[PDB]
Order: structure tokens, then C-alpha cells, then sequence
């Protein structure tokens, strides 16, 4: 009522429009950190089939590889040396939860059906912290999946003429990694697109600035 | 006074009026317009979840359903309110700041204030739900959106100033609007047709329209061929081009 | 200004269509030959068949040998209608492109191919170039597909190299024809009347739209 | 005035179709035959038989065994469905693949051939050659494949001599004449009469 | 236009409404000729391995020419298909084409395939119970010898290599199942009336526009 007339046209713009722009350019162009990316595209075949895909596919956004990879390259320090950033920073002490949700949403895995390979982005702020641990997250991918192939095998040995053969089971690599493209070495960053964010959030402001202009119009009217 | 700022005043006005008569007396059309694409979700999931999970394994129906249906939906009030605008205020064009492209742009205006609110209500329970509701690329998304706003705006105008006599028509163009619903990418991937039908499909803009959005929209979405945002573009020129020729050469005759 | 568009926008475009159609134009007698690959001890083949025939390489040997440059512009009348001398590389094969016409038919799984030629003999002797020389790039292609491992490769392995170098020189598969290239007598092109109907339409489209518009700009 | 379309439009061409089918026309009788084409030991032989009966190879043949072109200009007296003398090879096959009509039946693979000619031990021998010629043809691609019986013709129903004239259907032709004669009448005299 | 004024209520009546049933009384009654049927379902098997394809091989040869030759030779079905003179509509005339002869036999000898899972049914009709009988059975000995020479040609070319099974054999009818009379009576009245409501109301509408 009186609180719908307590207001102007210049005060929702600078509700909605200025005030957004002022601390998204202080962020970006100021307050952001850079993001390199490396990329590679992987898929698995058999030795001298889309299934290992899928073991594939959960294994990378999986626990315990976020925990093999925390005790080799120590990503939970790394990700909090960008103090610039707060926001896409991993605050210390957090929860492993938390922790996992982050190391989901910086790599991300892809799928395409026509063809069926795995494509792998891994978000870093340094651009050879990256490739290391693209290279880390498929050498251990390799030796996950031959490791199931191993214990399959040990399990058919350890169940018993036939043993020379079950231990050339357990030793053969059955099912092995072929990498179409190795982990690339980036040069710039390429994710936080700061002009993009700015003319996308320019939009979006311009648009809910006139919807919410048109109906305090139309409430302001109906009120009287 | 200049000639846009009456402009303005008599666009609030007819905004006004026509805000007024679009929902109910006590408002009744906006549980409508919430209820409307919960009804189309609800028939559609129920009825071919399992058939799009298996066209592709990456995308959740839901947010398939409503990227490409409430364009649709805004797309088809556009088209299917902006033609009754002048027979509406037929009295009305009598007191000189009053024209009939005066009630169109106002009508148009009010549809796409309502659908607006509609998708970001309805982005905002989808993203609330746990599904994907960031589109990856917003200004193409944006991009594509005003053309097919403009294409629809402008094939409104067009049938408001062919069928200002012969009211039949118009109840005609309403039933065409029934079929542009299940040909146009809406409920199921266009993946799955068999290809011969494909470029009988192809003239359609809406189609095209509706694939770019969803392409903008999610991650690693594929197109077919020939889904080119020029030929809506040029749809969209040709059709505006054509609907204000024929408004202003037949402007004298929208009289009371 | 009501008669006049009407004068130089359809009367003398079609006046000048029926010139050139009923006096200017040339003949272009059509050959056409029916085929498809078959194996001798298949979709895919007749399809590297339907890209080939396209192509450039196969126009560079037509070129050297039936020399195709020449004749496509001997007839002087056309001045539309025939290789304009010393032209372009890609003009050449969009011409060559547009001059040989190829269809399939894959419930029939067959292969037709119109060529012209403004000489009744030339088409057919094309024609029959084509044929050969389609032939021998299916032939070749096997053989340069066996020839990796003809040339990769202990008594019994020499036996083995033995019994698998007659795979560079064996016809393994063969083009057979259903319809061989024929001689007509009548030129099937061009199509007067259809073209003449075509400018009808198109003139009334322009015709109306360009009325609309001065119509409109008129009372501005 | 009304007078002109209502005569000159929709009698003229009746009168002309009286004259035409009444005297004018010429008998044509019609032999048939049924077969499909079957190893020994198989659609894509039957659409091979299909592009070679209309082909112009097995005309060539034809016309050196039987002389279709002196016996397709026998009957004087019908202008339209007479071979006329010295025309184009062209007009000859398409003369040829309108007189001889094969269809296809898919759901089975079977094969009808009609063949249409003025007499009707003609007719018969024609369509004995064909399915000889056809016959001898799908062999031949076979012996000529495997050169660097194969195959056999299977006759569901053979060539049948004709006793009376099928075709033209002259009352038939008449009045679905008649009917679109008058249906064209209708629309003019309608468009014609709102225009006023 | 003089002579719309002319068809009056009692007349156009007369002219479509009661006529039709007058001549379809005085011919389906003491006019028509009865027809026996014969039916019978067979289907052809796969024996000739050491199968819908062959089905519709018989469909086609069934309808053929070559085997009425046959059977007119084997039965002579021109000289029992004139016998009734009280009927000319179901009945052979004398001297007619070979055309119409195969027309009529085609008519009469009526063939379908349930196409679920493919039986033949074949129904023969004929004046006599016994010669329809005996025309059944007859088609189906020169089926299974043709559909056995169907293979022994290539055979030969290159023992009973395809059988024939008899689900149903030819059985003998004892009443006649065609021309329903009563039934083509009661439609026959439905349409008369439905054509007389409807040419009623184009009449009177023509007589009031003019
Ligand atoms: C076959 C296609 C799909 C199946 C649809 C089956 C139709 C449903 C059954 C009828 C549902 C129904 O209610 O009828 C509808 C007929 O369906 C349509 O619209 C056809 C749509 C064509 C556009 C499709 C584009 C696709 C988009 C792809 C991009 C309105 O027609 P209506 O017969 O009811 O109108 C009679 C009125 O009483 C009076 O109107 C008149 C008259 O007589 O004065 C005037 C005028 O001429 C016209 O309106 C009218 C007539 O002539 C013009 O077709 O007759």
C-alpha cells in the first residue's frame, strides 16, 4: 500500500539495474581468478562396449578416486591458494562433502552417443597443475579398470591344470585405455568469461527491470 | 506533447485495460496460465518417459519439455491473441490518440510480460527440483528468443490485418495451431523420426527456433542439418515486412 | 505509372525467353546406362560408385582422354549453355557436375546415369568411359587395399605369401550393367515449355509484390 | 455470352470422342502373365528384370526378332494409338514402355507383365519373347559375373492367347469424359456468375 | 424445369420407393437361382527346406487362367454354369468371351488369406452340393501338384519336396447360403427410403427456389 509509493522509477533502476553492474564489474574485471582448462577424450577397448564407458564414467566423479587423488597431488591445498576469488576458492576446514561437490564441478565429464567417447575438462588454476591431473585421473582410470579385470580373475584363480591358465588371467590386461588426445598443456584462461557474464547479466537485468516496472505500475494503480 | 510520449501514455492505458480483461475479475487466469504447462508436463512425462530416456541417456525430460514448450507457449498466445485485439475495442477508435497498432503492441507486450514470468517461475521449481536450470549460453538463447518473438508478433499483425473482416478465419488459424504443436520439437527429439520426413519438416521456423534454444540451452546438445537461424530470420523480415505494408495501405478502414 | 511495370517486368523477359529458347538454343542429346557393382566370390560400393562419379580425378582423366574442354564449346549459339573458353578449374567441374546426372534407387539398388553431350556418338562414348573407367577404380581400389599386405609378408608362411599375392591381380569384384550406354537421336533437353511456365510464375510473384510495395509507397 | 461455354466447352469434345472411339478407334487386345524369378540352389533380380523389360537393349532385340515397328503400324485408320512411320528411336521406347505395362507386387515379389497389340497371337508371342529374352538375360548376368543355369524363371501364369478386345474401354472412356466434362462446366458457369 | 412440378409426393414414390421392391420380388422369390457353397482352409508348409510367400504364390495361381483350363477340361464348368435359365444375373450365357469366362469364375470362386498368421480359405459356389464339392477338391489337387511342380522344375533343372496341409477339407453343404433374400430385402428397403428422403428434400428445395 504506502510501501508499494515509497519508491520511484530511478530508485528500482538503482535497485535492479546499476547496483547488479557495479559489483559484477568489481568482481570480474577485479575480484575474479583465472581458470585454466585441459581436455582429452578417452574410451576403452578390448585386447586383441559401452558398459566399462559407464564403470568409467562414475568411477571419475567417484569417491575414492577423489581420495587417491587428494593423498598423490594434494588438491584440497591447491584449490584454496586463489584468495582473490573467495567464492570459487575451497574454503579450509570444510566438509568432505563439500569437498566432493567441488571436485565434481570443476572436472566434468562428457558422453556422446554417435560415437561413444569420453571427453574429460579439468578445471585448474595453474595450467601444469592441470595437465598433471588430467594425466593422474587417467593413469588411475587405466588401472582401475585393469585392476577389475585382475580381481575378476584372481577371484576365478582363488575359487581353485586350470591354475597356470587362471594365473595367466590375472596377470593378462585384458581390457586396456587407448587415449585419442593427451592432456593438453593450456596458455590462457578460458572459463571465467568476464565481457559474456557482464552482457548476459545486462539482459537479465534489463528484463526483470521492466517486468517488475510493469506490474508495481499496474499494483500501484489497482491500489488506487 | 511529441507524438512517442502520447505513445507511451496510450500504450499504458490499453495495458492496462487489456491486463484487466485478459485475467478474471478476481484473477482467475493466472492459476490458468501456472496450471496450463503442469497440465502439458504431467500428460507428457506420464505418457513417454521411458521413450525419451531412451532416445538419448543425457537429457531429463522435464527440462526438455519446458525448454521447448514454453517458447511454443508464448509463441502461440502470440500468435492466437494479437488477431482479436481489434475486433475487442471496436468503439473504442474514437477518441484521436487511439489506433488500432496502438491495441496490437499492447496486446503483444502483455504476452510477453506473462510467458516471462512463467519461465522464470518455472525455471526457478526446476532448478528447485534438482534438475539442470542454468543454460550454458544465455545470449544466444536470448538471441533466438527475440526472433521467434518477433516472428510471432509479426504473424500476429498479419492476421489481424487479413482477417479483419471474415471472422471465421480466425477460428481457422486457432485449429492450425494444433498441429504446429506436435510437429515442432516440442514433446518428443526430432532424433528420432525417420529422415525422409525430414525436410517436409524443415520449412517449418518454429522447429528451427525451438532446436537453437534447446542447443543454447543445454550442454553438448546436437543439431541436425539445415537448422540454420537464417532461414527464421528471414521468415521473421519477410513476414514483419509484409504485415506493416498491408496495416498501413489497409490503416483507413479499421474505423468504428 | 500502371502499365509500364507491367511492359518491361514480364512482356519482354518471356519475349526474350521465347528468342532464345525457340532460335538460340542447341541440342543436347542425353545417354543413359543403368548399373550396379556386384562381388564375384554391397550398398557401400556403389556408393564410393555415386562419389566417384562426381569427382574431380575421374574429370581430369575424361579430360585427357576424350578431350571433354573442346567440345563443350563448340556450339557458339549458347552462350549460356557451352564451356566459355579458357574458363575456371572449378566452373569446369561444375559444369561437368551439372552435365551428368546420377540417381539411385535403393529399394531397386540401382545406379542411373544421364550424361549429355551435343553430339549423339560423344555421349555414348562417355558414357562407356565412364563405365570403364568406374570399373577399374573399384579394381584398383581393392588391389591397393590388398597391397599392404601383399607387401608386409616358415615354408608354410611363404606358402601363405604365395596364395596371397594373386589378391593384387584377382577381380574380386565386378561391375556388372543392366543398361548400356545408348545412341539417341532426339535431344531430351531442353525442356521449353516447363522453363517458359517456371518464368510465368516467378514474373507474377515479382510482378505482384513489386504492384504491393508502389502501391504502399505511394500515398507516403 | 453463356451460350458459347455452354457449347463449345463440354458438346465439341464429346462429338470428338464419339468420332474418335465409336469408328475411329482401333482394337487392341491384351495378353498377361504372372511370374517371379527364383535360384535354383531374391528381390534384387526381380527389380533387375523390372529395369531391363522397359530397357532399350531388349527393345533392340525385340525389333530384330519380332519387328514391332511394321506391326505397330498396321491399323491405319487410328491416328493417335498407331505407330506413325520414321519417328524418333525416343518416341519408340516410350511407345514401347506404354504398351508393355509390368507391375510390381511387393508384399510377395510378383511380377505381371500386360502386353497390348492388335493381334492376339502377336500379343502372346511378344510376351513369350519377353519372358525368354528376361529369362535368358538373368542367367547371362550371372555367367557373366562368374566367367573371370544359375538362376531360373518361375511362371505362376503363362502367356494366355486373348479372344476378345480389353481394351479400349470405350463406354467407360465416354462417360468419365462426360463426368469431368460437366464437373468443368460447373466450375466456369459458377466462377463465371459470382464474378458478376 | 417444366416437368420438376411434374414429380409430385405419390409419384417420385411409385418412380424409386415401392418399383425396387416390386422387381426385387418377382426376382429374388420366384426369379433367382440358389447357390450352394463349399468351403475349405488349407496352408502350404516349409517341407521342401531339406512360408506366406508361397501362400500368396497360390492366391495368384488359384485366380489364374491355366488352371480354369484345366478344371473346364477336368469338369467342364461351362456347361454346369448355364444350367439354371430361371436366373440370367447368376447364370453362364452361351457363347460368351473367355474374358468374361474367367471373370465369372473368378467371381464365383472366392479366396482369403488370414494374414495374422496366414490360412487360406477358399469358398466355391455352385448349383449343385456335389459339384461344388467336387470343384474344391478339384482346385485343391492341382494346388498341391502345382505347388510340387513348382519345385521339381527347378529340381530337375538343377520326390514331394513342398506339401499341402487340409486343415478343413471340402465339405459337402446341404442348404444354400446365397442369394440371402430377405437380408438383400431389408437392405434394399433402407436405401430405397434413405434415396427417397433425400431426393424429397432436393426436390422440394429446387421447387421452392424456382
Ligand atoms: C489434414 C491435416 C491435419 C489433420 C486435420 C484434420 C482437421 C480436423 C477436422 C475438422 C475440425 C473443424 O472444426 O473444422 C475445421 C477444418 O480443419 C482445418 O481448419 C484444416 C487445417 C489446415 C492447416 C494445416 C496446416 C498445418 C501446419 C503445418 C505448418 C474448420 O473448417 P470448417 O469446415 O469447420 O469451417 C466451416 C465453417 O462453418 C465456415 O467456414 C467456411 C464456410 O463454409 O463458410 C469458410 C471458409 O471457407 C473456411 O473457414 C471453411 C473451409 O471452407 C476452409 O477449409 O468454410
Amino acid at each position: 500500500m504506502k510501501l508499494v509509493s515509497r519508491l520511484t522509477a530511478k530508485r528500482l533502476q538503482w535497485a535492479l539495474v546499476y547496483l547488479p553492474m557495479l559489483v559484477a564489474t568489481v568482481y570480474f574485471l577485479v575480484f575474479s581468478a583465472d581458470r585454466y582448462v585441459s581436455e582429452s577424450v578417452i574410451t576403452v577397448r578390448q585386447t586383441s562396449s559401452r558398459e566399462d564407458t559407464c564403470y568409467l564414467q562414475t568411477y571419475i566423479h567417484s569417491m575414492g578416486l577423489l581420495q587417491k587423488l587428494d593423498q598423490q597431488l594434494k588438491l584440497r591445498e591447491h584449490f584454496g591458494t586463489p584468495l582473490r576469488d573467495p567464492l570459487f576458492r575451497l574454503w579450509g576446514g570444510t566438509s568432505q562433502e563439500w569437498f566432493l561437490e567441488y571436485y565434481r564441478s570443476r572436472v566434468e565429464v562428457l558422453m556422446d552417443d554417435i560415437c561413444g567417447l569420453l571427453t574429460v575438462r579439468v578445471q585448474g588454476f595453474e595450467p601444469e597443475f592441470a595437465q598433471a591431473l588430467n594425466r593422474a585421473i587417467l593413469e588411475e582410470s587405466e588401472r582401475f579398470v585393469n585392476e577389475l579385470s585382475h580381481r575378476m580373475a584372481r577371484e576365478q584363480g582363488q575359487f581353485a591344470a586350470a591354475v597356470e591358465s587362471a594365473r595367466i588371467e590375472a596377470t593378462r590386461k585384458l581390457k586396456s585405455l587407448v587415449v585419442v588426445e593427451p592432456p593438453v598443456l593450456p596458455e590462457i584462461a578460458e572459463y571465467p568469461r568476464r565481457w559474456y557474464n557482464l552482457a548476459t547479466l545486462l539482459v537479465v537485468c534489463c528484463l526483470i527491470y521492466g517486468v517488475v516496472s510493469l506490474v508495481v505500475a499496474t499494483i500501484r494503480d489497482h491500489q488506487d | 506533447r511529441s507524438p512517442w510520449q502520447i505513445q507511451q501514455a496510450v500504450l499504458f492505458a490499453l495495458f492496462l485495460r487489456e491486463l484487466k480483461t485478459r485475467l478474471g475479475g478476481r484473477w482467475l487466469g493466472v492459476f490458468w496460465v501456472l496450471l496450463e504447462p503442469v497440465a502439458h508436463i504431467a500428460v507428457m512425462t506420464t505418457l513417454f518417459s521411458l521413450a525419451h530416456r531412451a532416445a538419448m541417456p543425457s537429457i531429463e525430460y522435464p527440462v526438455f519439455l519446458i525448454t521447448g514448450l514454453i517458447p511454443f507457449f508464448m509463441f502461440r498466445g502470440l500468435v492466437t491473441r494479437l488477431m482479436e485485439a481489434i475486433d475487442s475495442n471496436r468503439g473504442l477508435f474514437a477518441y484521436r490518440q487511439v489506433k488500432p497498432i496502438d491495441t496490437v503492441i499492447a496486446r503483444a507486450m502483455l504476452e510477453i510480460s506473462l510467458q516471462s514470468i512463467v519461465y522464470l517461475i518455472a525455471l526457478g521449481t526446476l532448478g528447485w527440483l534438482g534438475f539442470h536450470f542454468l543454460p550454458v549460453r544465455a545470449l544466444e538463447l536470448a538471441g533466438v528468443s527475440a526472433v521467434l518473438i518477433m516472428l510471432g508478433a509479426s504473424l500476429g499483425l498479419f492476421f489481424a490485418v487479413v482477417t479483419n473482416e471474415i471472422p471465421q478465419a480466425r477460428a481457422i488459424v486457432r485449429i492450425s495451431l494444433l498441429p504446429l504443436y506436435f510437429v515442432s520439437g516440442v514433446i518428443f527429439p526430432v532424433h528420432t523420426i525417420p529422415p525422409q520426413y525430414l525436410p517436409l519438416l524443415q520449412l517449418n521456423p518454429v522447429l528451427h527456433l525451438i532446436e537453437l534454444s534447446r542447443a543454447s540451452f543445454f550442454p553438448q546438445y546436437r543439431v541436425l542439418q539445415g537448422i540454420n537461424l537464417a532461414y527464421p530470420a528471414g521468415f521473421a523480415l519477410l513476414s514483419l515486412f509484409l504485415a506493416l505494408m498491408l496495416y498501413r495501405l489497409r490503416r483507413h478502414q479499421l474505423a468504428s
